[PDB]
């Protein structure tokens, strides 16, 4: 009940994450990550985090 | 073509004209309406929704 | 820019571009007819390498009486001033390197489009 | 060894909405077998075990 | 793996890379337009590069900045290598390194129409 | 002093490199002697190339048309002030001859190809909790899915259930 | 998979393709004909004998020349067939029976172009005009997936589907 706490708070970090990454790349401010593409950069931010 | 669309459904709910197991598909971002009455199309029943309210009312 | 077919007065057929001898100029004659008008763009065939399409122009109005797709108060139009806009991703083939939002406002008889 | 993939039109069921690279929208199941999964998510969860 | 200097520094590295990456025309192209240009001074797109060098039929080939120096090119042995492609065919007016455009000029001198269509592809 | 020339096209050269160099009067602020300048870059193309070819044609085209460029006066000012001596000037790329701004330009979009063709650093927590067996130095990084390890110093690779 | 309705002749599974490579041509893969055929010389002898009135047909807008440069070489590649009977000639030329004599193979494909292919638009005497706006449909949305405007169809997809039931198996 302390680590559903840390799980939830966790995962809305998390969900928080990738809404910035969508921002960045839905405003052109995701720069390609060497060796990518723009849509590539983008999906692996997501995976990471 | 906004028109038809609401035109072909309420006909397709009124069970008149239009038979219950017609589907009717608006493509919006090219200009095409594409119907199918055709037999074999699977198909499953959904609840409607209008404003943001169910026509499933307790009647 | 580009050049587009200009079409044949008496056989209503497809002109070739064909340079004057012994005038210097540049011609538009048929294979059908015996039709020659005279040119003016001085250009024949052009190609764009960088592909360079602006979305805008392949942005149709009509979308914005989609159900299935997403619904902002945040950007506002710009010729009627509307709070309501519609937006999507460049849906296209053929996309470079762009996740680039598209909008396009959600008023009638206004159909206005843009991207930011 | 991608993501949920857009079988629908920019869409990975009809829930959700064109263009949604969300983490619950592409196959994301936050849940556990514990909670149980979410409807959405079930269906993922059975595209990645097929 | 690299040999000597080269395989310390990411710079010189770089150009070793380009050297064995295969870079065609169509990596640093950008737009391709042929043009009944009747005197080559005439400019028919407005450049000046023609008046000072001074066939009726022109390629305009405008090429790509970001792409040419990415790989480290020069004009210089672009041209000299089209010019090795099709040897007294052809001949390049090619621009300066300075100027914000990067334009190419083709002409024929020694079906004519198809004819510069079917060496620029 | 620049030799005097007997050939006709390295006389016209020399003649059309003097009227590059006249191009916007700094000559007269300057007080260089433009004909002898022009005579003495004409020459030092000529001591590089020894033959009056397409290839010296397009050498001595290349540089009137630097000395000429509207947007580049700067060049020809300090050609014509001796900050650029001739033989260095007849020898200069199209790089090195244009506009500090078209240089720097240059210089970052070179920049940005770099970083962009720079392959990404594999992620991961760098840790110095563990110590490599090969190398025996701390600097490590790890990635928990089981503890996967790598020596950032050695490459060496290992995990830990 | 064109059809008509439960006839008595079966599909008729239609290709229209672009070429990889002039450059960039496109072929019909007409039924029963030995080979497939550019698709401008369907419509000469589908009887449009003008430039003009074919691409009508097939590209909506003429105000996009980048649509007009895109069929230049099929429009081309054809100059040589101007009127609907020599037109004939080259689609009955290529039959699995062709024709010993001349009207023989006329005969044929002014025969194939009104019931084999394209029969759920019309199998009828006249339906030339109406086969003509699904041809040029089919090039269209062709030179539309090629442009790159269009996303390509997902043979997997289940609304791409149907399900041979108890009724249509027998
Ligand atoms: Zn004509
Ligand atoms: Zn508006």
């Amino acid at each position: 009940s302390k680590t559903y706490q840390d799980i939830q708070n966790t995962i809305k970090k998390a969900k928080q994450d990738v809404i910035e990454v969508i921002e960045k790349a839905h405003n052109n401010e995701l720069e390609p990550t060497p060796g990518n593409t723009l849509r590539q950069t983008f999906e692996n931010q997501v995976n990471r985090i | 073509p906004e028109q038809l669309m609401n035109t072909l459904r309420k006909l397709r709910r009124q069970m008149d004209i239009i038979v219950s197991e017609v589907s009717m598909i608006r493509d919006i971002r090219e200009r095409e309406i594409r119907i199918y009455t055709d037999a074999g199309r699977i198909c499953r029943p959904l609840l409607i929704v209008e404003k943001q309210k169910l026509l499933l009312k307790k009647r | 820019g580009f050049v587009g077919i200009r079409f044949c007065q008496e056989c209503n057929n497809m002109l070739y571009p064909k340079e004057d001898k012994e005038n210097r100029i540049l011609l538009y004659a048929c294979r059908n007819c015996d039709y020659q008008q005279e040119a003016d763009n001085s250009c024949i065939y052009v190609n764009k390498i960088t592909h360079e399409v602006d979305e805008l122009t392949q942005i149709i109005a009509d979308v914005s009486q989609d159900p299935t797709l997403p619904r902002t108060e945040d950007h506002p139009c710009q010729k009627c001033g509307h709070k309501e806009a519609v937006f999507f991703q460049s849906h296209s083939a053929r996309a470079e390197d762009a996740m680039r939002l598209y909008y396009v406002c959600t008023a009638p008889h206004c159909g206005h489009r843009w991207t930011e | 060894g991608k993501r949920i993939p857009f079988g629908f039109k920019h869409r990975t069921l009809p829930h959700f909405i064109k263009d949604d690279y969300g983490p619950e929208s592409r196959g994301f199941v936050e849940n556990s077998y514990l909670a149980g999964l979410t409807p959405t998510e079930f269906f993922f969860h059975a595209m990645g075990g097929r | 793996f690299l040999l000597g200097q080269s395989a310390r520094d990411a710079e010189r590295a770089k150009d070793i890379l380009c050297r064995l990456e295969h870079t065609t025309l169509r990596k640093v192209t950008a737009n391709t337009a042929i043009y009944y240009d009747p005197n080559p001074q005439s400019t028919v797109v407005a450049e000046d590069q023609e008046w000072v060098n001074v066939s009726p039929w022109l390629l305009r080939v405008e090429l790509d900045r970001k792409h040419m120096t990415d790989r480290k090119l020069t004009m210089e042995q672009i041209a000299e290598k089209i010019n090795a492609g099709f040897g007294d065919d052809l001949n390049c007016i090619f621009n300066d390194d300075n100027a914000e455009k990067l334009v190419l000029r083709i002409r024929i001198m020694n079906d004519d129409d198809v004819f510069l269509r079917c060496i620029e592809s | 002093r620049a030799p005097s020339t007997s050939d006709s096209v390295r006389l016209k050269c020399r003649e059309m490199l003097a009227a590059a160099l006249r191009t916007g009067d700094d000559y007269i602020a300057i007080g260089a002697d433009e004909e002898e300048l022009g005579s003495q870059i004409e020459e030092a193309i000529y001591q590089e190339i020894r033959n009056t070819d397409m290839k010296y044609k397009n050498r001595v085209r290349s540089r009137i048309s630097n000395l000429k460029d509207a947007k580049n006066p700067n060049l020809r000012k300090n050609v014509l002030c001796g900050n650029i001596p001739p033989d260095l000037f007849a020898r200069m790329t199209a790089e090195e001859m244009a506009s500090d701004e078209l240089k720097e330009m240059r210089k970052n979009l070179t920049k940005e190809a770099i970083r962009e063709h720079q392959m990404a650093k594999t992620g991961g927590t760098q840790t110095d909790l563990f110590t490599c067996g090969k190398c025996k130095k701390k600097n490590c990084t790890y990635t928990q899915v089981t503890t996967f390890v790598v020596c950032n110093e050695c490459g060496n690779r290992w995990k830990f259930c | 998979r064109s059809c008509l309705e439960n006839s008595s002749r079966p599909t008729s599974t239609i290709w229209v393709s672009m070429l990889a490579r002039i450059g960039q041509r496109i072929v019909a893969t007409l039924p029963y004909i030995k080979q497939e055929v550019p698709i401008i010389i369907v419509f000469r002898a589908l009887g449009f004998v003008s430039d003009r009135d074919i691409l009508e047909h097939i590209i909506y807008d003429f105000e996009d020349p980048e649509m007009m440069e895109m069929v230049k070489p099929s429009l081309d590649e054809a100059f040589v067939i101007q009127e609907q009977n020599v037109a004939l000639n080259f689609i009955g030329s290529r039959g699995a029976k062709p024709g010993v004599t001349k009207e023989k193979r006329i005969k044929y494909a002014k025969e194939v172009l009104q019931k084999e292919m394209l029969p759920h638009v019309g199998v009828s005497d006249f339906c030339e005009t109406k086969k003509a706006y699904f041809l040029g449909y089919m090039v269209h949305r062709l030179l539309l997936a090629a442009l790159g405007r269009r996303e390509l169809d997902d043979r997997d997809h289940y609304g791409n589907k149907r399900l041979d039931l108890a009724g249509p198996l027998l």
